[PDB]
């Protein structure tokens, strides 16, 4: 039945003078998907979406939030888009050299230049790396303080009942903000960023975004056991728990 | 069955003769095939065969090409005495039983003589004298009435009997038709032919005498035009008449083209059928030597389908059917570059037609009949008789009765077909390659591996076996189904010593390990399923092997990398559960390693992957 449904979309967008019904439609259709995790799913969709919809579509309350929810979900995609290939790179890091105990002199030269050409890629493979974290890093704050009133949250408040999205909005909140902090929390600690990990402790617990609503008791004491983790390594450094000079 | 039973006789005698021609046999005469289930129907089919045979056998040039017989002058001639010869013998049969109830009757008595016959024919069919004859009578007949339907028995030599006691009577016309007997071809000489020509013309054109008339222009072969309806009233004794008066090279003739021709176009099937009765046309065009015309007619009639295919397949077999080169013309069709006189008949279309019929639940009988279609190709190049053959299988799907079934311990017992050829490799192929080209892939192996082509097998193989790689098996589940063909492949191919390209290969038997991985992880043989995966040397567990299990993944079948994402967990989820049971240091050594290879490896899932694996290490701690 995925077919029958993103199918539906290019019949919607076809006629321009349905736009604002092919978003609206274009969103339900990959809140569905995005609750099962299908993002091949939902940006094959999101393709489809003209990339200039929003400019002539301009506002009914339904109108102002299916605009809003449009680039919140592609606020989401692109935070997976950029950590899959952060991702595949963390895991094609150059490997050592291979030693051939008791070499022959040929061999000991081979190895005296595959040792300092390996000395070269581990550099650019952390170079291409902090590129991709500094990248991937940006995505994930982003659908985390999302402007104007966080993640698949209304901003307009006077549209009609709708159980159904609204319900939709406070699930995909749910799944999706415990999954991105955890990942945030994977790429900080898989870089060493250990100060910074602790610090995700102060943009979920804010009252600014109340991120803590959206926990689980489970995953607040999971994401803790993982802060106490970072934590570890900044002792191991010399710091403070925290990463705080100890004077 | 949707084959008759006069149908299905014919299947079985066509059964005979391509087995004959598959052994290399002799070749026996198909005529003679058919008439024999002829004999076991009403004589209205039998007296058909009769015909069939008496206007084929005609000598022919062996290994002549079909149109060169038909246009030749020399076989145009004997097939107009094929005709007559078959009109008068039939004739003779219809003045036994006008004169014997029923044949057995007058043979237990003994037919009498021609002349004694006609004679007691002529007493029945004119009991009163008609006051118009001439030339007196003959031991009580009239002198005229005998020499016709004597010639029309074709007793040449009763009717020169008649004349020899009526010397006095008939004048001149006793040299004249001496000569008549003693030259060939029923011609007479054209000094002696004007002589009598004109002696009637000059004042017997008309004469009281009906049987005067048509003796002296059927002697002749003049008057073409007066059909001599007083005496010539059946339509046999019409065409009887005139194929006494056709000839061969202007006015008051016709030749056999003209004949041919003028009886179907002016006076079509719409004149010869309108007492509902087929095979009085049919006798007209076979007996004219148009038989593709007669076979196209009569193959029209539903009742009669059966036996004008067979009547095409004899002209077929003895190189006498004139075919159609194109496939995508009608029927029947007159070639532009051919004489408007012949016609043509697209056999390829005649056999397609009534194969269709029996086709779908009699495959065997219907291969005899494509049999006839090996000869011929079509505009791709495919052999007939093959592409036939895959278009029934496809459809049909009977691919153990007409393939051959290969069974699971390494037979191929021979289908149907093996019997017309010996190369079945393409056409399973061509049958594998569509049920391939309909995601129908555990078929697709099936017929592949009948072939004994591992390069597809294997190929398909390694499809049907990555999504259920990770998956329980259980009791008759897709997985054992799939899983115990894949060993009964595995097994086969090594007794054999059969293996595809060590791409397509090495993956194969790569996820018939990993079946057993799981197989034995999902059993809870945790040591059992570890030894496994170690062996394979697939995940890297000492980090001096990163390095190179890395770059190795780079290059192994997506079909692989697929399933990374459960390999790693399970493996994980094996030293996970190993711990709970220094060798604290090697478990927690080989957890790093495992993500570690997974953080520098692109795959499946590896978000939610990556993660559990990180949390499963850290419990181990």
């Amino acid at each position: 039945e995925d077919r029958l449904k993103i199918d539906v979309i290019d019949w919607l967008v076809f006629d321009p003078a349905q736009r604002a019904e092919a978003l609206k439609q274009g969103n339900a259709i990959m809140r569905k998907f995005l609750a099962s995790k299908k993002h091949e799913a939902a940006k094959e969709v999101f393709v489809k979406i003209p990339q200039d919809s929003i400019a002539e579509i301009y506002l009914p309350a339904e109108d102002d939030n299916a605009i809003r929810e449009h680039l919140c979900i592609r606020a989401y995609l692109e935070a997976h888009e950029t950590f899959n290939e952060w991702f595949k790179h963390m895991n094609s890091v150059p490997q050592k050299p291979a030693l051939i105990p008791q070499p022959t002199f040929t061999e000991k030269v081979a190895h005296e230049h595959k040792e300092k050409k390996y000395e070269m890629d581990f550099g650019i493979w952390k170079g291409h790396l902090d590129a991709l974290t500094a990248d991937v890093k940006e995505k994930m704050y982003n659908v985390l303080l999302f402007v104007d009133g966080g993640w698949m949250v209304d901003v307009r408040e006077d549209a009609k009942e709708d159980h159904e999205r609204t319900h939709q909005m406070v699930l995909l909140r749910k799944l999706c903000l415990p999954m991105l902090c955890f990942l945030l929390h994977t790429i900080l600690h898989s870089t060493g960023q250990y100060q910074e990990c602790l610090q995700l402790a102060d943009m979920v617990s804010s009252e600014r975004h109340k991120l803590y609503l959206v926990f689980s008791k489970e995953e607040l004491r999971k994401l803790l056991q993982k802060l106490r983790e970072s934590s570890l390594m900044l002792l191991d450094q010399g710091l403070d728990p925290l990463g705080y000079e100890i004077q | 069955s949707s084959l008759d039973n006069i149908e299905m006789a014919y299947a079985r005698q066509i059964y005979i003769y391509n087995e004959k021609i598959v052994n290399g046999h002799l070749q026996p005469n198909l005529v003679d095939l058919c008439a024999s289930v002829a004999e076991l129907d009403d004589k209205s089919i039998s007296d058909m065969w009769t015909m069939v045979k008496q206007m084929t056998d005609v000598l022919l040039t062996p290994a002549t090409d079909a149109l060169k017989n038909r246009s030749s002058v020399e076989v145009r001639m004997e097939f107009v005495r094929q005709a007559l010869a078959y009109l008068e013998q039939s004739y003779k049969n219809y003045t036994l039983v006008t004169v014997f109830g029923n044949l057995h009757q007058a043979q237990l008595g003994g037919v009498p003589g021609t002349y004694q016959l006609v004679r007691s024919f002529l007493n029945i069919k004119l009991p009163a004298p008609l006051p118009g004859l001439q030339d007196g009578e003959v031991e009580g007949h009239p002198v005229w009435a005998l020499i016709y339907y004597c010639m029309r028995c074709g007793d040449l030599l009763a009717a020169s009997q008649v004349v020899n006691r009526a010397q006095h009577q008939l004048g001149e016309f006793k040299t004249w038709f001496q000569e008549y007997m003693n030259s060939k071809d029923r011609r007479l000489s054209p000094a002696t032919e004007n002589k009598l020509r004109l002696h009637y013309r000059r004042a017997l054109r008309n004469n009281t005498d009906p049987y005067k008339r048509a003796v002296y222009c059927i002697i002749g072969r003049c008057d073409v035009t007066d059909n001599q309806s007083e005496v010539a009233d059946k339509t046999e004794d019409y065409l009887w008449l005139k194929l006494n008066q056709v000839c061969f090279d202007p006015q008051d003739r016709l030749t056999l083209s003209q004949f041919q021709k003028q009886l179907l176009e002016d006076y079509g099937e719409s004149h010869f059928t309108v007492n509902q009765q087929p095979f009085l046309y049919f006798q007209v065009l076979f007996l004219t030597a148009q038989f593709e015309a007669a076979v196209a007619f009569l193959f029209r009639m539903e009742r009669l389908r059966c036996h004008a295919v067979h009547v095409a397949l004899v002209l077929f077999e003895l190189k006498l059917l004139l075919k159609s080169s194109g496939q995508s013309a009608q029927l029947l069709s007159h070639e532009p570059g051919d004489p408007p006189c012949l016609r043509r008949l697209n056999f390829v279309r005649l056999l397609m037609l009534y194969t269709r019929k029996f086709e779908s639940t009699d495959p065997r009988e219907a291969l005899q009949y494509f049999y006839f279609l090996r000869d011929e190709k079509d505009s791709q190049g495919e052999n007939m008789f093959l592409r036939c053959v895959s278009e029934l299988v496809i459809e049909s799907r009977e691919f153990d009765m007409i393939l051959g079934k290969l069974e699971n311990d390494g037979s191929r017992k021979p289908g149907v077909i093996d019997k017309f050829t010996s190369d079945t490799k393409p056409i399973i192929n061509k049958v594998a390659s569509v049920a391939e080209n309909k995601g129908l892939f555990e078929e697709a192996a099936k017929l592949y591996d009948l072939a004994k082509n591992a390069d597809k097998v294997l190929e398909l193989m390694n499809k049907l076996l990555s999504p259920v790689v990770p998956q329980i098996s259980a009791p008759q589940s897709n997985k054992e189904r799939l899983k115990n063909m894949a060993l009964s492949i595995a097994e086969r191919y090594r007794a054999q010593g059969i293996s595809a390209n060590k791409f397509v290969d090495s993956t194969f038997y790569l996820l018939l390990d990993l079946i057993t991985f799981f197989d034995e992880y999902h059993s809870g043989h945790i040591d059992r399923a570890f030894d496994i995966i170690e062996r394979l040397k697939l995940v890297p567990l000492n980090q001096e092997s990163v390095e190179e299990r890395v770059a190795a993944f780079r290059n192994f079948s997506d079909e692989i990398r697929h399933n990374l994402s459960e390999v790693l967990l399970a493996t994980m989820n094996i030293l996970f559960t190993q711990f709970k049971r220094d060798r604290d240091s090697q478990l927690r050594s080989q957890a790093r390693t495992l993500i570690t290879f997974a953080g520098m490896i692109p795959y499946r899932t590896s978000g939610d992957t990556n993660a559990r694996l990180v949390q499963m290490e850290v419990l181990m701690n």
